[PDB]
RNA sequence: CGCGGGGUGGAGCAGCCUGGUAGCUCGUCGGGCUCAUAACCCGAAGGUCGUCGGUUCAAAUCCGGCCCCCGCAACCA
RNA sequence: AGGCAAGGAGGUAAAAAUGU
RNA sequence: CCGGGCACUCUAACGGGACUGCCCGCGAAAGCGGGAGGAAGGAGGGGACGACGUCUGGUCAGCAUGGCCCUUACGGCCUGGGCGACACACGUGCUACAAUGCCCACUACAAAGCGAUGCCACCCGGCAACGGGGAGCUAAUCGCAAAAAGGUGGGCCCAGUUCGGAUUGGGGUCUGCAACCCGACCCCAUGAAGCCGGAAUCGCUAGUAAUCGCGGAUCAGCCAUGCCGCGGUGAAUACG
RNA sequence: GUGGGAGAGGGUGGUGGAAUUCCCGGAGUAGCGGUGAAAUGCGCAGAUACCGGGAGGAACGCCGAUGGCGAAGGCAGCCACCUGGUCCACCCGUGACGCUGAGGCGCGAAAGCGUGGGGAGCAAACCGGAUUAGAUACCCGGGUAGUCCACGCCCUAAACGAUGCGCGCUAGGUCUCUGGGUCUCCUGGGGGCCGAAGCUAACGCGUUAAGCGCGCCGCCUGGGGAGUACGGCCGCAAGGCUGAAACUCAAAGGAAUUGACGGGGGCCCGCACAAGCGGUGGAGCAUGUGGUUUAAUUCGAAGCAACGCGAAGAACCUUAC
């Protein structure tokens, strides 16, 4: 992801673009070195592929960094994917409840995920039943976003905490 | 598996060709083909006889079926007439002058081919497969010969699994082309499935 | 006397059960515990529910069969 | 009716607020990796940001209205 | 100064489920 | 070209040559470092060759063979079709995405192999594929055949283009009884995607990779860019 | 008995520093800590790191051992007290008073529980962060009981030398610690190691025997069921002792041996990775395959070692559909 800097710009008319939510025109590639120098916030081709180039007065190091960290926090609060059967059992299925519930009073969302083989025939209904069963168990905690939509191979149910 | 048959890998040195003779491209598969044809009825025919060479020769149109065999006698008639016959037929069978040479072999046992039909012989009309593979060694270092290796494989005993019999005796360099290894194959056609019959035998040097 | 009053009927492997055991729903009825053929052990094919297999059943008890068809 | 907050690749959510420059996770499909499955990794596929506008050289972004979704009150009568 | 070795340091040896 | 020569290459039979043999140094030895002479040095390079066994690897579809099963058909013959079908995926290759290039024109060096209804010199017809005529060989003695990249000169000028060549239309050439399915080839038109490729990955230690052509076998013809083979130019880097 | 000796033996009372934390004081500022990486965590009210003192509580560095002590559990700063065991030397006193020990009584780590205190660190549970498909876990930040003491109770353990105690005999050597000697060597008592004979299933044991015996006690008669039920006792509880069967399986096992395997070690190797050049995957096409479709798409090949493979020549042929 390439917004380029300086003389990282080889393109000869680039459109100046200025910090903020003003232009300078289409000038060329000197002309905007000089026009970043000036601001002392680099030149960066923000849209190559814009009608010329267009070329940003930003700091783009420190403007990489701030995405960068950004980023980061977005990584974190999280969803949790539990993934049931049509083959699985009574106690497995009581198990992962459990778990669902736990992660529901910690303060997560949970994508209770069916993973299915042949017979997509006899798979969708005891997805259903699973799932629906299981959603009104945890009722309590859990406001259901996705209902048992089968879709191909897998089959999603998602529960949202009421309140945390 | 592996083991290129060792002839093949002589060959070109001490060993010869099972025939030798000049054909352009022309008429060479011809005479190939004639040259099989002999080899597969004078063996349908001699099996008696027990053959390991059948050396042929073409000094134009005068065919050589040099038969190297154990039994002499067996060839000729009671005087000089299954030679006779068997002249005709190959004649007959071929349209050319043909002529019937035999060299007789001095210890049958030094040849390997006969050693290797007489235990698929033993082995066909049902015996202790091991022993007769042991005393066909054990016949081999009598005549002197310093090797001889004989796997015979496939259902031994008519047993039902697929089994490799072994048993060996001196030195078989199989790999040394100094070796002159003389390499004799038999089929045991036995009732319940075929038995192969591989002999060596190591009986010179350079 | 080696008796063929045997059923060949086919049947939809209904349940995953041990031992290779296989609860399989007939359309001769229900689903009997039908467990696998020999041949098929020897042979290492799978049965997994959601087959129609036919399933080897004497008249003594139905209750159990035999997977005979390798699906 | 009164007020606040939000509507965004299929779902959850960042970015809006500070005009230009849309990301991650789950899901879709394909591949890889593996002896093989999940797991894994990768991609590829896939959003104009509810919508009609205007602003401005240029809007997810500044601004209005409608459409929704959330909640709080709705009093004297 | 090198020669070997004893001991003390500290750095490294990540993680990776299963079964025809 | 010829006489003429065996000198040189060569061709292909035989034989020498290298053996850690010589020297130094280390080492008990084996051997190791370096040198010398020597075309070559420590197995000179490369083959050919693959131990007991293993995976019940693979092949009853090359052949052989046990058993079972079929015998007016699971046998036989032909004609036509199918193996080439195509919403997809993968593997293996080629050709690319250019200017260390592309095109055109001249010019120069190979090896190894083939060739008899086979290769086809040369001559003319044709833009050409080829066609016709026709010498020559029975192959070191002629032919395939021009090797190509390269070298000189010209053009092209950074573009999806003189890059690139797919597809699609049209005319033909050849083989064969017959190329519609489903041949190759020529010529003209068409000129798509692709501007060096994601995770992953594979080859390669020297005349090696990379790239460049030629020969072949099967074969009427060829879907051969495959395989097998031969030479031309000719690298990198290995601390570890 | 007398003369000695060694020692973390036990209890009671004290003290001695390092260190930790916590408090005050000072100087000082932008992070500390933490990790395979990080994040939670603390820090501008100023942390951390540094010095000064003080407050505690706990533990005892070096010596320190392959060592010493006890009957075992166990036990280490040091000193004092009370106090066990033991070893030698003299062979002086007694004259078989001994050995063992069902029961019984006593001790009995650690955890645990009761009553009261104390509480620095560490730290189950627990609350966080990461790690992860998931994380009740390994890793980090706290953190309660508990660890510590008193008194009481609990009584289990790989409570191990997995070796009951007692004595007698049956090669040595070698190192150790501790006593006496006529002291470069003898002779006792402990602790180890190697090995004669012998034993053992082998490993190993081998004067500290698992050797040869004798003495007595404890227990064992296939594994699982199960140290569970059932009773009984003990306990404030947790549980402990005491301890089956029904059934079930043709095994549960030990010791070694050959291999294989190891995110076990050492030594090696190969274009195996690195170092390098060129690709593959992205494009089209050439092909072969899987899938799909077909009246049939003949059949096989399957990770390396199936996938320009059989096929080194599919228009008909070939050809098997
Ligand atoms: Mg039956
Ligand atoms: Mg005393
Ligand atoms: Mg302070
Ligand atoms: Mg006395
Ligand atoms: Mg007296
Ligand atoms: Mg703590
Ligand atoms: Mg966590
Ligand atoms: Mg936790
Ligand atoms: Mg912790
Ligand atoms: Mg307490
Ligand atoms: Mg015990
Ligand atoms: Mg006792
Ligand atoms: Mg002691
Ligand atoms: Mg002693
Ligand atoms: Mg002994
Ligand atoms: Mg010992
Ligand atoms: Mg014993
Ligand atoms: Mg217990
Ligand atoms: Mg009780």
């Amino acid at each position: 992801k390439e917004y380029l800097t300086n003389e990282r710009i080889r393109a000869k008319q680039v459109r100046v673009v200025g910090p903020d939510g003003k232009q300078l025109g289409i000038m060329d590639t000197r002309e905007a070195l000089r026009l970043a120098q000036e601001m002392d916030l680099d030149l960066v081709l923000v849209g190559p592929n814009a009608d010329p180039p267009v070329a940003r007065i930003m700091d783009y190091s420190k403007w990489r960094y701030e995405q960068q960290m950004a980023e980061k926090e977005a990584r974190k609060t999280e969803v949790k994917s539990i993934k049931f059967r049509v083959k699985i059992d009574e106690h497995d299925y009581q198990t992962k409840l459990g778990h669902i519930k736990r992660f529901l009073q910690e303060g997560h969302k949970v994508k209770v995920t069916i993973m299915f083989r042949g017979r997509e025939v006899a798979h969708p209904e005891l997805g259903e039943r699973i799932l629906n069963r299981v959603t009104e168990d945890l009722k309590d905690l859990a406001v259901v976003e996705m209902k048992p939509e089968m879709l191909g191979r897998d089959m999603n149910m998602l529960l949202a905490p009421v309140k945390v | 598996g592996n083991k290129i048959h060792p002839i093949g890998f002589r060959l070109g040195i001490t060993r010869d060709w099972e025939s030798r003779w000049y054909a352009g491209k022309k008429q060479y598969r011809h005479l190939l083909l004639e040259d099989q044809r002999i080899r597969g009825l004078l063996e349908k025919e001699l099996y008696s006889a027990g053959l390991a060479r059948v050396d042929i020769e073409r000094a134009a149109d005068n065919v050589a079926v040099t038969v190297h065999v154990a039994k002499p006698g067996v060839v000729i008639g009671r005087g000089g007439e299954r030679i006779r016959v068997l002249r005709e037929e190959l004649a007959k069978l071929t349209g050319k002058n043909v002529a019937l040479n035999v060299q007789e072999v001095q210890n049958p046992n030094l040849s390997a081919p006969l050693v290797a039909q007489r235990v698929a012989e033993q082995i066909e009309r049902r015996f202790a497969v091991r022993r007769a593979i042991k005393q066909a060694v054990q016949r081999v270092m009598e005549s002197g010969a310093k090797g001889a290796k004989v796997i015979v494989s496939g259902r031994i005993g008519g047993a039902e699994q697929a089994r490799t019999e072994w048993a060996a005796q001196g030195r078989v360099p199989l790999h040394t082309l100094r070796a002159n290894i003389d390499y004799g194959f038999a089929l045991a056609r036995t009732t319940y499935g075929v038995l192969g019959v591989k002999a060596y035998i190591f009986l010179g040097e350079v | 006397a080696k008796e063929k009053d045997t059923i060949r009927t086919e049947g939809v492997v209904t349940e995953a059960l041990p031992n290779a055991t296989f609860r399989v729903k007939l359309d001769s009825g229900p689903e009997i515990l039908a467990y696998i053929s020999g041949k098929m052990r020897m042979h290492y094919i799978r049965i997994l529910p959601g087959d129609r297999v036919v399933v080897e059943i004497t008249p003594y008890d139905p209750t159990r069969g035999r997977i005979v068809y390798r699906k």
